């Protein structure tokens, strides 16, 4: 409350600062024009018309030629002019060429295609860390593989042992998995990467492969990173059949995926985030722990836990200090966080219909009735015989 | 309450206004690589430019008939001609030819296809793994020596006995056995080239580009001496046929038939070691797996007792352990399983120590780390 | 007369031949982008002064 206040006051003169410092700071009057990048300047526009059709390096033969395929059909043997350095070329390169003859002017690729920046998903994690009601022992277990030697490599190091690669994080939905992912990459800051496995099941030609060469690369040159492959056995175990075209692509791109998992060796830098739902009774395609190690089970909340996921809702409410808040959480018997989060929803919906803006001192009581009676339903455990 | 509402109303719009000036700072500045002296290079480079000789447009002759009929990429058909002076020896079919733009003629001669450029980025050259680190006593350690380096050593014993030198080894186990491992480190230390296949990826198909491609490759094979060629995951793509679904493929059917020919009957070979990596012998197709492709198959057998102390001891020798700790115990708890879930059980003994906040794995934290892996699986 | 003008500028703009679409896939700070122009390959094209 007044802590996220306090922090208010500073980001808004740190913007503003920032902003003005900028016009000058940029330029707007000091346009360097000097020597150094008049040079650049004047030769670029000159060797450079435009447009220019860009190429694939797939050899150099020393003689400043180069083998290139452009897109058309016919390739190019083409000579090697100016800028870019012959060693810093190094084949598998994407390059310019320019439109009139071809030849090389350069290089400012490195294979950009938007498939990557699709992926890129750095992006702000909406959760920070224990924001979540969780417990503090199910996320110090993801914790303990994923941070622990990012932030302490000196007991690693000591010990010897490898820095692990890969969890699995599996429950039971409702135990809020995906928020304890984005809570541990919050934590690392590290390049978080993010792609979701049925964007590989398609039935054009060969693509889910050159997919997941893609996300080793990736991953490697934004390095350290997490890679959240989200629905995981949407490739693996998990099935789009193979009576709809499915009988070429699935295969390939599980054996592909599973082939670059072990690899030569395990890259011991990309840890990796798999989700999945559970692969108890679904088939096991995460082959064997080493190249996946230490395998987290969430529980499913007991009395104790929602308690704690259950003082951050009552906050709000106004008129639940009179409610007895232990007894609502005992009588319901061990659920999903899901259905305590479904409740605080319901309640605040329930209020309204009664007409009182915040909820009642009855409201509550009768909120649980709702909310136990259609989860009830909608998920029925073996009836005791 | 309220004129504090006001000051998260003022904040949002600020940090939205920072993010845009971004492409502002970027500004304008274009400068290109070619720093310190090549730079001085782009002035030769400008006349050049405007010279012609680049690019030469690139076909392949198809015939050679004593002016040569020249088939272009776009699939067009010309008869031309020597251009300075084109000897005739020099171009044959499948020859690539550098030919002017419109002029038409050949200039020089070009090594033949450029698919072999493609396909050298995945090859590798000999891995190199010390043998005496390779975990286990296993049988299937000594049976590779028989294969790979006696024949290359000493081919003189071979003929003696008037048996045919092995050449083919198939390696299956469950995952994380050690196929990958072993194979490379026999390749060190019998010193002996390595070429890098992956089947897998493999998916460059126009009807028979992917059997393109595996002659090729097979064909470098050959050329060279003392060499390996490992095919790896030919579990599906030149592995299973897709004639089975309702539609079906068999562009897969073209890789895999191709392979089988070039094993199969007369064909030179330099020496050739054929590995082929399949998890499961199942997968693969039986045409493959019954005799006079691959020579011989081993059944992986998982690691014994001793073989289990002893990889768990090269771990160990990693950590940091305590005096007089019972490998041998550890590893009896322990089922007989692959090397992998001895290098898992090592790798959660080491981080329980570390979060009890010790630096030297105690023999109990082994213990705990055992039951984790055990139920894991059996869950499953 | 303006009507004899309108006749005219339906004829001078059907005559440009080509004119395309692309999408910008990324920018950098040569006064340019990359487009991958949707009916060719790619492109990476000077920017107009309008834009
Ligand atoms: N002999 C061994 N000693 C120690 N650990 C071993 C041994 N063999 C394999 N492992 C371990 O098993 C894992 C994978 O080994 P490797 O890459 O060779 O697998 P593979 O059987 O070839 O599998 P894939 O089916 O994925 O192609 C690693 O964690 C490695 O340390
Ligand atoms: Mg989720
Ligand atoms: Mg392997």
């Amino acid at each position: 409350t007044r802590c996220k206040l306090k922090l208010l006051r500073m980001e808004r003169i740190k913007d503003h600062l920032l902003l003005e410092e900028e016009f000058v700071s940029n330029s707007e009057i000091l346009k360097p024009f000097e020597k150094k990048q008049e040079e650049e300047k004047k030769q670029l526009e000159e060797i450079r018309g435009n447009p220019l059709s860009i190429g694939t390096l797939e050899e150099i033969i020393d003689d400043d030629h180069a083998i290139v395929t452009s897109p058309t059909m016919p390739d190019y043997y083409v000579s090697i002019l100016s800028f870019v350095d012959k060693e810093l070329l190094e084949p598998g390169c994407s390059v310019l060429l320019h439109h009139k003859t071809m030849s090389i002017v350069g290089v400012l690729q490195d294979d950009a295609d938007p498939m990557v920046s699709v992926m890129k998903m750095d992006k702000s994690p909406t959760e920070s860390y224990s924001d979540i009601g969780g417990l503090e022992s199910q996320i110090q277990e993801i914790k303990e593989s994923v941070e622990l030697p990012l932030t302490h490599p000196e007991l690693y190091e000591e010990m010897g042992i490898k820095p692990p690669k890969g969890v699995i994080l599996y429950g039971a939905p409702g135990t809020g998995k995906t928020l304890l992912a984005k809570a541990v990459a919050n934590q690392t800051s590290a390049t978080f990467l993010r792609i979701v496995g049925s964007e590989l099941i398609q039935k054009y030609l060969g693509d889910g492969p050159r997919l997941c060469r893609q996300i080793f690369k990736v991953a490697g040159e934004n390095a350290p990173s997490i890679v959240f492959i989200d629905e995981i056995d949407a490739i693996g175990t998990k099935r789009y059949d193979s009576n709809s075209g499915g009988e070429r692509e699935i295969q390939r791109t599980m054996l592909e995926l599973l082939n670059q998992l072990d690899g030569f060796d395990d890259r011991g830098d990309v840890k990796v985030i798999m989700a999945t739902n559970k692969i108890e009774t679904l088939d096991p395609a995460l082959i064997r722990p080493g190249r996946i190690d230490r395998k987290i089970l969430f529980e499913n909340p007991d009395l104790s836990t929602k308690k704690k996921i259950l003082g951050i809702h009552t906050s709000k409410m106004n008129l639940s200090e009179d409610v007895n808040l232990e007894t609502l959480v005992t009588t319901k018997d061990d659920l999903s966080g899901a259905d305590i989060q479904a409740m605080c929803t319901e309640a605040g919906l329930l209020a309204l219909r009664e007409r009182r803006m915040q909820v009642t001192a009855e409201d509550f009581k009768q909120a649980k009735e709702r909310v136990m009676k259609n989860k009830v339903e909608e998920n029925l455990e073996g009836l005791y015989l | 309450a309220a004129p504090y509402a006001a000051k998260l109303k003022q904040t949002e719009n600020d940090l939205k206004d920072i993010e845009a000036r971004i492409k502002e700072k970027a500004g304008v500045k274009e400068s290109d690589t070619g720093l310190a002296p090549s730079h001085l290079w782009d002035i030769m480079g400008d006349r050049q430019r405007l010279g012609e000789e680049h690019p030469l447009q690139v076909a392949r002759c198809t015939k050679i008939i004593k002016k040569y009929v020249i088939n272009l990429k776009q699939i067009a058909k010309f008869v031309v001609g020597l251009g300075e002076r084109v000897s005739p020896t020099d171009i044959e079919e499948g020859m690539r030819v550098g030919v002017d733009r419109s002029k038409y003629n050949i200039e020089l001669p070009l090594p033949p296809r450029i698919d072999p450029s493609v396909t050298m980025m995945t090859v590798e050259e000999k891995p190199d793994v010390t043998y005496s680190d390779v975990g286990g006593c296993k049988d299937q350690i000594e049976k590779l020596r028989e294969v790979v380096e006696l024949p290359l050593l000493s081919p003189e014993r071979f003929a003696t006995l008037g048996i045919d030198p092995p050449k083919g080894i198939l390696l299956y186990g469950p995952p994380g056995t050690g196929k990958t491992l072993c194979a490379r480190a026999v390749a060190n230390r019998t010193d002996a080239t390595f070429i890098r296949v992956i089947g897998s990826e493999l998916v460059q198909k126009y009807v028979g580009e992917g059997a393109r491609m595996v002659r090729e490759l097979f064909e470098m094979a050959r050329t060279k001496k003392a060499c390996i060629i490992f095919f790896d995951e030919i579990d599906a793509v030149g592995g299973a046929r897709f004639d089975d679904g309702a539609g079906g493929d068999n562009e897969v059917q073209r890789t895999m038939l191709e392979l089988i020919t070039q094993l199969d009957g007369f064909d030179p070979r330099g020496n050739i070691k054929v590995m082929f990596a399949t998890n499961r012998p199942n997968t693969l197709d039986p045409a493959l797996l019954r005799p006079g492709r691959i020579d011989r198959k081993v059944e992986f057998s998982l690691p014994d007792l001793e073989g289990r102390a002893n990889i768990f001891r090269i771990h160990s020798k990693s950590m940091s352990v305590e005096r007089g700790i019972r490998w041998e115990l550890i590893s009896r708890l322990c089922p007989n399983s692959t090397g992998a879930e001895l290098r898992s059980v090592c790798t959660e003994a080491g981080m329980f120590a570390i979060r009890a906040r010790r630096k030297v794995a105690t023999e109990k934290d082994f213990l705990k780390a055992v039951d984790k892996v055990i139920s894991g699986y059996k869950k499953f | 007369n303006d009507k004899v003008r309108f006749i005219k500028d339906e004829l001078r703009l059907l005559q440009e031949p080509g004119s395309y679409v692309g999408e910008v896939i990324k920018i950098v700070s040569d006064k340019k982008v990359l487009v991958k122009v949707q009916p060719e390959g790619k492109y990476i094209v000077d920017v107009a002064k309008d834009i």
